[PDB]
DNA sequence: ATCAATATCCACCTGCAGATACTACCAAAAGTGTATTTGGAAACTGCTCCATCAAAAGGCATGTTCAGCTGGATTCCAGCTGAACATGCCTTTTGATGGAGCAGTTTCCAAATACACTTTTGGTAGTATCTGCAGGTGGATATTGAT
DNA sequence: ATCAATATCCACCTGCAGATACTACCAAAAGTGTATTTGGAAACTGCTCCATCAAAAGGCATGTTCAGCTGGAATCCAGCTGAACATGCCTTTTGATGGAGCAGTTTCCAAATACACTTTTGGTAGTATCTGCAGGTGGATATTGAT
């Protein structure tokens, strides 16, 4: 027998953070985890392509960054930009 | 009673579906026409799929060649998997 | 006199019915023997995981809903309130499914 | 030792996250702070979400956030709708819309 | 007296011209203009290789062409020869450009 | 040294018989009054969204002229691959 | 004497190239050496198809050579052509002669 | 300074061309189209391919791969022709030698 | 306007399928430390090509007049489709039951990678010279529209 | 039908931009050969879960009637939009110049890979307790449609 791994339990971590008393059935949390496997397939592609464009074999946080003002929208990729920033910059500094 | 499989997706049943859709009024050849465009449909989904089976030499369609199938058609489902 | 809706109401009544729920519309046994069928003429012999059929179903459903909302409105477009196989194609033409 | 995911203020697994970049061969190389960024995305997408979910469930009068909630979340949203535009949320349904000129009078 | 073809032969006559041939219908710097007002709007002091910016006349024609094919099936579909913003909207929505 | 004059209005540079030309190509006999202003609208939110789009590469690359292989890269994401310019 | 995989495959397509690009494109971990000639087998065949259809719609049009017009016509009036590039714009190649028969004077 | 090599698949085209039109040239501009294209079908073919093999644990892309990347990629009659095509030319390269 | 017929909503209740909290077990996976390699940032700069210039000119945009015929409004009515009710047919349940075949484990070899060395080649680069066909003219044929 | 205004066709020709032709060069590519590593096919097999079976239960699909009202056909007409014309502007074209910045080459270290080793964790399996809410009840009341 093997095991299947699964976002489940870091999901479920970010909702008792968002929500305490709040919740999640089964099937939304297959849900939730076919949303963080595509969102991950999406901007992991593109950053890629955007490497392989410029002769580079390095995928960095750079990379990461303009995949994702490529892929989500205004405010969305405004965040995420931000949320991004921000725990590279305190992995670095811890 | 001798009976066609897709005739098996009744009128009453492509009703509800047009309901969903907020439809009001339903002319009678639509029923037919549903039916036609539904097929097609699994077809070329089943079509990818049972080709993801094949290459994984099995016999058993499972829920990850549907999903895979249904990504390559633009399709893309959540919560079976992937 | 027995009562009587006029029509149109009742039809009105389904739309908020079936918009306020999430479940399949379709019997699941003849959709799972059209599946089945269909996918015979790929290669003999096949099984089904149940989740498999489900997942037919389920963008299957989604995507007749779908059509039928693109087909409501090109049937408004054309001042009718009656859907018609011409606002089908219409839309499948559009949506580049066909010609 | 402290995690790497402690160690940039995140629950979402970075370890992992970086494990399957250079298995999902997107690149000869990736730097470290790639599955940092990627991570930290992920999990700020993933409370955005739960957090509109969450709120359609109390809207619902429910405290379990089910699959109709989320698809109600995300539809709602003008730029979730716009990101999951080609997406289908499984026993999601849809919202509710009638055109006004299939109302009555 | 003087000659006068009646209202739509010039018209047909000038369908037949243009789908019979490839070159642009944009005049060239006018559209050069527009991309630089456009780009300048997003980030200042850009240059652009010529083939961008015809790249980019190229792919905005062939799309407001596709898009006039579309406009023009719904028009059609309400019964008029008359293509209208609402034609245009509906083709837009369909195609899920605003759905 | 010195500054180029000011970009302003241009989408008006996108002429009503050059709409018109390319509705005929797309095969339209009869056009409302009100298409040219709708489609330049149209024009300008494909232009905007491309333009982006390629500009970000274009920014990647740390360069300060926009490739006709941004562009273009930038349509391939978009759903709009063009032969003819490219890779 | 070498013999080039091409030749060895009896392609006129290059194996060596495409085996290069396929490993240098990070699809996989490895390269399986049949890999290459498959693929090449296929761009070569795709190729000829294209470029047969393509020549017949210059002839059509009385000139001797292939211009991006005449890809156009090959691609859009094969069903299947134009299924394989239906999201693909061809620059300068124009559009099909088409008039819906509702616009036509009766 | 000598400008980097850039290489594309003209002289196969070419080829490839006058076996199947011995009097017919090509123009750049369509010789241009002709590279965007197979270049754009090794990419999906290829990708496809690389999906195929991860989905399968395999980390190897063989010719068994890129054949059912194929079928799931080309419509009817081309995918039939190809496949045909392929098949032919990986048995011929393995008799030899 | 009244008033009857249904649909719809709210408050409360209860059984249970699915959520949870627990303890234990472990292989894999993530963290740590060290030695080695190397991608790509810096610096320098050659040289492509982008921005800007001028100037002449005619292709084409603009703006107006005019009225053909299209779109939109209105009316009318045949008939199609919705509502309702009466049957009765087969989908659904669920529970047990072989066993097909998915998937885990072991073995092992054909084929892949790494690497050193030799040869072949496709890509400029520099000129040098054909050639298909764009675009011009002229005159014969075809199309459109008035009568 | 006749005819006249105008577009369309096609043959003919000439300029030339772009295609074809050659040599020379060469860095990278491609091929060969040897040695070393290993992915995944093959064979066997345990255990999951799929197919099938019975067997009521009844929910739901089907057939029929009636008529409300929608779709489509017909008619009218104001005015929008197409065709044609006069005017002249600004795009197009052709060529030059400076220099911005792309890109080619080389030096070099911070960061990434590669192992070996240790520790942590997430997936797991039973095992037992818990609970959010679907589904059923009744009665309030809102909606719909008849007068
Ligand atoms: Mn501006
Ligand atoms: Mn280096
Ligand atoms: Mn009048
Ligand atoms: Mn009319
Ligand atoms: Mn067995
Ligand atoms: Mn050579
Ligand atoms: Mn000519
Ligand atoms: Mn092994
Ligand atoms: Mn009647
Ligand atoms: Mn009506
Ligand atoms: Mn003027
Ligand atoms: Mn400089
Ligand atoms: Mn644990
Ligand atoms: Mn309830």
């Amino acid at each position: 027998r093997s095991r299947k791994e699964s976002y489940s339990i870091y999901v479920y971590k970010v909702l008792k953070q968002v929500h305490p008393d709040t919740g999640i059935s089964s099937k939304a949390m297959g849900i939730m985890n076919s949303f963080v496997n595509d969102i991950f397939e999406r901007i992991a592609g593109e950053a890629s392509r955007l490497a392989h464009y410029n002769k580079r074999s390095t995928i960095t946080s750079r990379e990461i960054q303009t995949a994702v003002r490529l892929l989500l929208p205004g405010e969305l990729a405004k965040h995420a930009v931000s949320e991004g920033t921000k725990a590279v910059t305190k992995y670095t500094s811890a | 009673v001798l009976r066609d499989n897709i005739q098996g997706i009744t009128k009453p049943a492509i009703r509800r579906l047009a309901r969903r859709g907020g439809v009001k009024r339903i002319s009678g050849l639509i029923y037919e026409e549903t039916r036609g465009v539904l097929k097609v449909f699994l077809e070329n989904v089943i079509r990818d799929a049972v080709t993801y089976t094949e290459h994984a030499k099995r016999k058993t369609v499972t829920a990850m060649d549907v999903v895979y199938a249904l990504k390559r058609q633009g399709r893309t489902l959540y919560g079976f998997g992937g | 006199k027995p009562h009587r809706y006029r029509p149109g109401t009742v039809a009105l009544r389904e739309i908020r019915r079936y918009q306020k729920s999430t479940e399949l519309l379709i019997r699941k046994l003849p959709f799972q023997r059209l599946v089945r069928e269909i996918a015979q003429d790929f290669k003999t012999d096949l099984r089904f995981q149940s989740s498999a059929v489900m997942a037919l179903q389920e963008a299957c459903e989604a995507y007749l809903v779908g059509l039928f909302e693109d087909t409501n409105l090109c049937a408004i477009h054309a001042k009718r309130v009656t859907i018609m196989p011409k606002d089908i194609q219409l839309a499948r033409r559009i949506r580049g499914e066909r010609a | 030792a402290k995690t790497r995911s402690s160690r940039a203020g995140l629950q979402f697994p970075v370890g992992r996250v970086h494990r399957l970049l250079r298995k999902g061969n997107y690149s000869e190389r990736v730097g470290a702070g790639a599955p940092v960024y990627l991570a930290a995305v992920l999990e700020y997408l993933t409370a955005e979400i739960l957090e509109l979910a969450g709120n359609a469930a109390r809207d619902n009068k429910k405290t379990r956030i089910i699959p109709r909630h989320l698809q109600l979340a995300i539809r709602n949203d003008e730029e979730l709708n716009k990101l999951l535009g080609r997406v289908t949320i499984a026993q999601g349904g849809v919202l509710p819309n009638i055109q006004a000129v299939l109302l009555p009078k």
